[PDB]
């Protein structure tokens, strides 16, 4: 499991369908184009809000570094959660991907490239007054047997997707130099490095799909229709 | 065979083609004698129907009017946007003839 | 033809519009002899029946009962919400008519 | 009329009413010549079937039991929990008459 | 029988293989008389269409024409990969023989 | 009534256990005259067909071929892993007469 503090409340992130990134409304609209970009992602810092710029959203290892964080940068909030999500390989592990260039080291961020499904989310808990309220509660719609045994995505397939800029030596090094996007280490970089990004979150929204729509598949006598 | 729906409408009389490009707001369906039929309405105000099977549908025409009926519920519930509807205006709310969406 | 599920429900007698606005809290479904029918409750107590098809249904109702019941065990799985339901009065528990959903 | 699956139960024979309140642990259907039927068991050590249809099953049961088959695999694959099942215990496994299911 | 896609393509006349790899673009669904099919495109521009039923159909093959429009839709929404298509190519657009997905 | 897959597998001739423990890797569904069938095959490397009906089917296996079809493509789409499947290992490939899952 992982954890997220966030003032966004269950059913906001219900009716987009996940927690979402700086910009997205609802978790399948490619009607927006997102921006995904790790590097510029562990970077960047938000008011009001754990880092979830640049098509990602992050999340921390443990409940008590999420409140942690929640308490640092939502210090002034009667209510905000922390949200506790199943692994799965839309998560990727900032340290590992971005390497000894990881940005904010020590605070150990996995982070979800296009968001958190509502449907991947365990539960959360209550924050009064930055005081966590120790009962969980559970979210119905977790597919549990689907995210039962799914595991973050491994280091290896982010490299690619690691988002360094063009002439930022880790291109030209090991291990990114084996993964480099087409014109890394002209513009080529980044909208390669955009589009690998966007495929990567086109094929786990289908994964998605296939779970969450086939419980509206009806199936139909055949032989009483012909 | 027809390639688009547009085409595909084009070769019927009292047809028009609408570009909704918009999921579907809500879905009636009804069991009523006489009155078995789906209504579907769109966040601009259009309302369709598939209408009841009566004499202006030959055969062939029945069991696709049962697979439109699956298509338009499972299209609501997943909220799935629809593009375009050939439908004939000849009806009150205008029927649907077929459907598109695009990804 | 009807727009609404209103406008359809008062063209019958015995029926009555109940505003749900919301999801289905059990789904009861039976395959015992005679009593082939489904039946559905709500937080506020009301229950509904989807009525074992019989001589009070024309031919073209049958396919429209048994397309009823898909519908409501799909909302029941997935805790769609249920906007207003048209039943005929007349039935213990009251029958389903027509459906409506929204959003 | 039945409001309930145990009214719904009691007015049948060999009949028993079993409160599961859990999900389906395994499903298991088979096409085989005279074994054409579904089976379920739960974590608790019970296991019931979906008779093959045969000459205790009347014509508007045919239909039923195609339905409840079909409800067995859809609850199996979403881990809805059921509430309770009506079933005919002069069977080997229980036979299902009626389930239930809440919230 | 075949063990692969293509080794079934293989035993008609007039078809060939075609390897997609890629989710369906759009997805067009008509119940208009004499035009009841569907049909669906690609991002590479290809068009495909399930024939309507006709003379060109041996009587087994109703039954799954019905189904092939049924998996075609459940594929499109739920944007799952086609890896390969068997085609007749003597119609236009090319008619759907088999379909296969993987992973 | 058989109340395992292994007891009902074993009331057959030429059959066999197969324990797969694993997701369907590929399906193929084809709609060709002679062919309506679906091949559905392992990362283990196994294949198996649901069989075109024919004469070694009794009645009441046509219905039960279209269920299990219907079961292979939702197992297919959702990802969920078959348990056990009971074959006919005197056809090529191996002929389906039951599948389990269990979670
Ligand atoms: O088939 C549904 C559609 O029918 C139209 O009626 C056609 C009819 O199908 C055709 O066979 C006959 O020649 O008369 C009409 C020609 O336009 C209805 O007009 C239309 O509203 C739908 O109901
Ligand atoms: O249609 C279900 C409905 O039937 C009513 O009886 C009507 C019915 O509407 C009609 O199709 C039939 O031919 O004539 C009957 C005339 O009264 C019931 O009153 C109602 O409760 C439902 O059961
Ligand atoms: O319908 C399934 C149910 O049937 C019982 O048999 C009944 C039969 O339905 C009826 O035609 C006859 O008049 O009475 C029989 C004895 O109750 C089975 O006994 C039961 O187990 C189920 O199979
Ligand atoms: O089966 C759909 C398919 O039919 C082809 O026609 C075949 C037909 O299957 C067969 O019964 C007939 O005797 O011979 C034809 C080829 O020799 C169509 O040609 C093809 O495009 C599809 O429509
Ligand atoms: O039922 C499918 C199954 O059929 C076997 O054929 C049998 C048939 O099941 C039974 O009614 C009888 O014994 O006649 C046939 C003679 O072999 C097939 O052998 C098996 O592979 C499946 O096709």
């Amino acid at each position: 499991r992982l954890y997220r503090a966030d003032s966004r409340p269950p059913d906001e992130i219900k009716r987009s369908g996940g927690l979402m990134p700086r910009g997205h409304n609802e978790y399948f609209d490619r009607g927006t184009q997102m921006n995904i970009c790790l590097y510029d992602h562990a970077r960047g810092t938000q008011t009001g809000f754990v880092r979830y710029d640049d098509g990602y959203v992050s999340t921390s290892l443990s409940l008590r570094s999420a409140h942690l964080a929640g308490q640092s940068i939502l210090s002034g909030y009667s209510t905000y959660y922390i949200y506790v999500i199943a692994t799965a390989p839309n998560m990727f592990n900032v340290n590992d991907v971005l390497g000894v260039y990881s940005p904010h080291p020590y605070e150990q961020e996995v982070s979800a490239l296009g968001g958190i499904p509502y449907s991947q989310i365990y539960g959360w808990y209550r924050v009064n007054f930055g005081v966590i309220d120790e009962r969980l509660h559970r979210n119905r719609e977790y597919r549990d047997r689907y995210y039962r045994n799914l595991n973050i995505a491994p280091a290896e397939d982010g490299y690619r997707l690691a988002c360094f800029p063009p002439d930022h030596q880790a291109w030209r090094e090991e291990p990114w130099i084996h993964h480099a996007p087409q014109g890394c280490g002209g513009d080529t970089c980044n909208e390669e490095t955009q589009n690998l990004s966007t495929i990567y979150l086109r094929e786990y929204q289908s994964k998605v799909k296939r779970q969450i729509f086939s419980d509206y598949q009806s199936e139909v006598d055949i032989y009483n229709r012909i | 065979a027809p390639q688009t729906i547009t085409e595909l409408c084009s070769e019927y009389r009292n047809t028009q083609i609408y570009t909704i490009n918009d999921k579907i707001l809500s879905y009636t369906e009804s069991m009523a004698g006489k009155r078995e039929m789906v209504i579907i309405t769109f966040k601009s105000g259009e309302t369709f129907q598939v209408e009841v099977p009566g004499s202006q549908h030959i055969d062939s025409q029945k069991k696709a009017i049962e697979r439109m009926k699956d298509t338009l519920r499972i299209t609501y519930l997943t909220e799935t946007k629809i593009d375009k509807l050939c439908v004939w205006n000849n009806k009150t709310p205008n029927s649907i003839a077929a459907i598109s969406m695009k990804n």
